[PDB]
């Protein structure tokens, strides 16, 4: 189930599902990053794994991310895809991100890649006396830098796009069912007592 | 590389796979003598013909298309005549969607088939009328495709049987649809089980302006049967 | 059969606006662009702009950016064009033509014209 | 872009230049005095379906022309041109 | 079609061949207890990672590039930290050079690896300094590529292990380099065995102007080992 | 090639023509009175990384334009254009 | 961070020459072209030419073929521009911009200017 | 299309502009006063088989030029240009 | 060896016509186009048109549409050009050149010229 | 992918098939001692060499080409010298026609070989002379290709051995021709058995003007023999 890569503001509609990589883009410029948080607002809030695991409290398992390139047939170039373990923070430059766990993916050979996320965990932690909320710490990141420039011919357009997917593996577990706040409490129903009269 | 089904034959495709929606075929009503016991006529040779629809146009600003599958064939051909003077049917379908663009176009479609797609009107308290649903052969258009016109998001819409048309790699999709209904036989003029919907996620682009990239949809009823119109006495 | 039936002629005092229509029948309306033309009496013609009834994107000529607006209705199968701030030099005949399936500008079907 | 058509009136090779190159992409129209318009030549050499076959068009980089062999009574009509290369698309002056 | 080596993996290449320079692999020091007898630590899991370098630009007027292989990795990553606080190493390398251009570009490269490339200054009697040789990660540039900056011609430079990148046919090259030195273990901060050098023989051309055609070099130490830093007493 | 920009001063759709066709390939710049310049629109429709999203550009064959929805105090600056199609590359006159 | 630091202003009597500099820091200098501009006080700008510091090929505008020369230094990471035969109409501000990795002319980084 | 050549006489960089872009596609000719013509440069940079190698040509989008290093006695001849991009193909004015 | 031998000079009173020839020898005649030129005495040259001796299709300049006609003979290996309605301004030298195998207009072989 | 026949070799073709004209090869005169009983010299090593002809030009307005096969080789090479000082020959041929255009050209040729093609003059009562038939290496040109210059139509001209060169699919054709004559041995200076003729049915087109699309014809005598010039007494 696809996620919302384009995490910038003022992206309204179904323009949130894609990032453009124009010909006039300088090297080593960060395209996106995904904070691997289900319960928090980000690219993984409104997916299929992030709506079933609202009803449950504790989750722990491994994931599986898949990207896909939607450019023309002629266009080439390379990217680089890092994974940050839950200890360290998000890298900002390409050179400090290459020393992590990376793969160097190009465009001409394949148009889809697969990136196994090893392990996540989470809870809700209402630990005090009053009604307080303690957010879980930020586990993991997946960030992407531009290795070389995009190369298109004189006939194709100079803008391409990416689409990202996500799916849990077969050891994703859930426990202690609760109720999800996703809709909102209650609003005006137009005929709220059809049954009574 | 051709699909010779009965009278017609869609020839010269690209390599394709019969991804069965879920895990089943039509099956021909294995055993129900408890219901409508006039044995179904079961026509087989005179319905299976790949009724190709009109070609639709894909421009940059386009937003989506939808067809109701027992409704798109009520007025077309030999299946269209058997909908009148019969009131029970039972059939599964086969869908072949094929667009055609050169090696300088770029884009992506999502060909999804939705069981029991109850639509919804935007920003009013009135249910949709008879004319906003029974559009016919021409189909329709999504007004708000991000929520599939009923509030359920498009990001989770891959839970249904679906394939991708990515113009870099392929230009074809094929879905086989079984009989998805609670009742054993249904009424064709007022209920629509499936809803074929194709939605461009990544819009197209080229150096010049508004290339058409026309698309073709072809539908064929698989294992159809109807009530009995001929009885002894 | 493709027919492009326009409205009858009309006239107006200066400082006003006016709206016309080019009703089309005989084909699928949402596939073809609807171009609009202008011919002063005794001279050549001039392109005003088009409307894309599949998307409602319009593209105007640079001279007619502030004068005319272009809309398109799907239900009644009718394309409209509304002028604004009429002067003495707006007295002309106005046409409507049809594009092609692939978005090319070669016109095979035409209207009859409507004086102002 | 501006296109000029060299004869202003005709009393039978009607030529029209162009400001730039247009790479084909030129149509020939005709207007009856009743008010009906139909095209004659599309893409500078082909003929429309339903025209008498005496019409023909030439081709070059920038200077195109129409050729009529024999004349006729209702052949007498003002003839226009059109470039569809780049928007805004412009006609010509016309003859006759 | 991927080179998964340890932590990183260069994925999705074209078909390629491990042309071993000469006829051998790294080999791991078969038997020398007579020299430096503190057994080598031999790190294996934390050095082999395809350190990709910066992408270089290939224009019409470009003339060549060179890297010194134990020098290009002295300040990069886990191999770069083991060069400090160790003074003996022993390793072989693996090089993967890959450029990417469309089907309208034309050109040819010569990817050659030169053992013990002693350079020379043009038109002076002074030997090259420390700063003209230890350039680092950025590498260098041939001033006179026809004589390889030491008088020996380029026409005979195919005696070394080499491959061709001809943009009509392929866009990739792969060389495996063994331990080429007289001494069994060497000093990394002052001696450089190999010298990777790529030289465009036929310059590129296209209808438009100065297309970049960026190139990528990726280096990975094969079977590395160092001195012992931990001893009993 | 020469490019002209039709309004000379502004007191909010700033259009600029061209002598030829340029096939996209147009940028929009802005100059603060302190002396700093940063671009706003590149390739006639896209937006720069770090601009308020009220700016937008139109597209055609030869007549391009900028669209601003709402105004602001330090929005008041002279706006230039640029064609990068063929050398020598030329700016426009500017507004405001 | 990309910075394009130019020299301070200077002036000269006619019949002389002058040389300026646009020192760049924050990126790899030998990958990007270095374009130079001219703005008369109160008017629009004008392209002079560029220098390719990877190759030292220069391409000038036709008006400025005999006036200006363009060099580039790799060691000090500084691009120069020298005028010749100064007149009264050379009083302007001179800029320096940076190209792109792929050789396109869209400028995202600029200098501050240097009066003459 | 019109091409102009800026020096009218020479007493050694002979440049010629163009009305449009020509994308290479320019030749350099020379005419001896006896009446013989042979070309010197074809496709704006290459040299003909049998020319002294002191001639060289520059390249741009629209402004091309010839470069001669040293002069000679029978080098003194009027030099022409030619664009072969689009018909009708036009020469230039010439120098010397 | 490629040779383009033209006829000797001739002159004519106004109101008449004249025909010349450019006989070619040393190559296969039916593969190359035969371009014709015009130089007024003291000015630059001008393209008139060509003839395709493989097909006998001709393409003229727009100024010389009514003046000159162009033919080509295969047997005698000779290209002709006939003027019509001579005036005072037709006094010039007329050339003939040869194209290339691929139909490009770069001329390596020439005639000597023929005054009118 | 090469045709190494004797001294020369046409290398690097596309995949091709030896479609034998009718059903036979040359065969070498199985048994005739009743005719011309000086045993044929039968040269084999010094004639079979793929004499390639001149490249011809295919433009939009072109109309066809024809060669007479014992006549096109009378003045070329070692077969051309054996035609003088011999008066009987017996040989079959092999023809390889190959044009070359890019993926933006479109067109179609018909490569046909016509036994005993007696030509005819248009609109006169005089038979064709010696000079309108014995053209030589340069070949000829159809004046009226729709009737093959003798009244028999082109629509029925596929009864002869033929192949198609369709520039969308292939660019090569290969025909093997046996000895087609009533007499066992024939006279080379006045009789011409076969007549290779290529005719563009669909003319070519592109956006620009008059692309050449040059074609190459290559002929090689298969199993040739002549009379005896050397006798005992």
């Amino acid at each position: 189930s696809m996620m919302e890569i384009n995490n910038t503001e003022s992206a309204v509609g179904m323009e949130r599902l894609k990032v453009d990589i124009s010909a006039l883009t300088d090297v080593d410029q960060l395209l996106f990053n995904i904070p691997l948080d289900i319960q928090l607002d980000g690219p993984l809030r409104n997916t299929l794994v992030g709506n079933i695991s609202r009803y449950y409290t504790h989750w722990s398992g491994s994931l599986e991310m898949t990207f896909m390139f939607c450019g023309s047939f002629m266009a080439t170039g390379k990217l680089i895809l890092c994974y940050t373990p839950p200890g360290g923070s998000c890298p900002t430059t390409r050179e400090t991100a290459m020393l992590g766990t990376h793969i160097v993916w190009d465009f001409g050979l394949q148009s889809s890649v697969t990136l196994i996320i090893p392990w996540i965990s989470g809870s809700h932690y209402r630990m005090f006396n009053n009604d307080a909320k303690s957010t879980n710490a930020n586990v993991g990141y997946v960030t992407c830098f531009m290795q070389t420039n995009l190369i298109v011919p004189s006939e194709s357009s100079d803008t391409c796009s990416l689409i990202g997917f996500i799916a849990a593996k077969d050891d994703f577990s859930l426990r202690l069912m609760r109720d999800s706040p996703d809709i909102g409490q209650l609003d005006h129903l137009h005929a709220a007592e059809a049954a009574y009269q | 590389l051709q699909l010779k089904l009965g009278n017609s034959a869609i020839v010269t495709q690209e390599a394709a796979n019969y991804c069965c929606a879920y895990g089943e075929w039509p099956n021909y009503l294995p055993d129900h003598e408890a219901v409508a016991i006039d044995k179904p006529t079961q026509p087989e040779t005179a319905t299976d013909r790949f009724y190709t629809l009109k070609s639709v146009k894909w421009e940059t600003g386009s937003t989506g298309w939808w067809w109701k599958l027992p409704d798109a064939l009520n007025n077309i051909g030999m299946f269209g005549q058997n909908v009148q003077h019969h009131y029970l049917y039972r059939s599964g379908f086969l869908i072949h969607v094929q667009c055609n663009a050169t090696k300088f176009h770029q884009g992506a479609l999502l060909v999804v088939a939705i069981p029991e797609h109850q639509r919804g009107a935007h920003n009013t308290n009135t249910s949709p009328g008879f004319d906003d649903i029974m559009k016919g052969e021409e189909g329709g258009t999504f007004n708000h495709p991000y929520v599939l016109d009923d509030g359920t998001s498009l990001a989770c819409a891959t839970i249904f049987p679906h394939q991708w048309i990515n113009l870099r790699t392929n230009n074809s999709a094929t879905i086989v649809l079984p009989w998805m209904n609670a009742a054993p036989m249904d009424f064709p003029l007022r209920h629509n089980q499936w809803t074929l919907a194709i939605i461009p996620v990544v819009p197209l682009g080229t150096r010049t302006t508004s290339s058409m990239v026309p698309i073709t949809v072809s539908i064929a009823p698989m294992c159809c049967e109807f009530n009995g119109l001929r009885h002894a006495i | 059969q493709v027919q492009l039936q326009q409205s009858g002629t009309e006239l107006a005092k200066p400082g006003a606006s006016v709206k016309m229509s080019c009703k089309a029948s005989g084909y699928t309306f949402t596939n073809y662009w609807m171009h609009w033309f202008k011919q002063r009496p005794g001279q050549g013609l001039e392109w005003i702009g088009y409307v894309n009834p599949n998307t409602d994107y319009t593209d105007y000529n640079h001279k007619f950016k502030d004068k005319a607006t272009l809309t398109a209705d799907k239900s009644s199968s009718t394309a409209y064009m509304q002028l604004s701030s009429l002067t003495s030099e707006d007295s002309a005949v106005y046409f409507c033509a049809r594009g092609t399936f692939g978005n090319y500008a070669s016109f095979a079907y035409w209207g009859q014209g409507t004086l102002v | 872009i501006q296109m000029i058509q060299s004869p202003s009136s005709m009393f039978v090779s009607l030529s029209c230049r162009a400001s730039q190159d247009i790479r084909g992409n030129l149509d020939w129209y005709q207007q009856k005095p009743g008010g009906t318009i139909k095209l004659l030549i599309y893409s500078t050499s082909n003929l429309n379906s339903g025209v008498p076959s005496r019409f023909s068009g030439s081709g070059s980089g920038s200077d195109y022309s129409l050729t009529i062999s024999s004349l006729e009574s209702e052949d007498f009509a003002d003839y226009y041109c059109l470039q569809r290369n780049a928007y805004p698309l412009t006609f010509g002056g016309g003859t006759k």
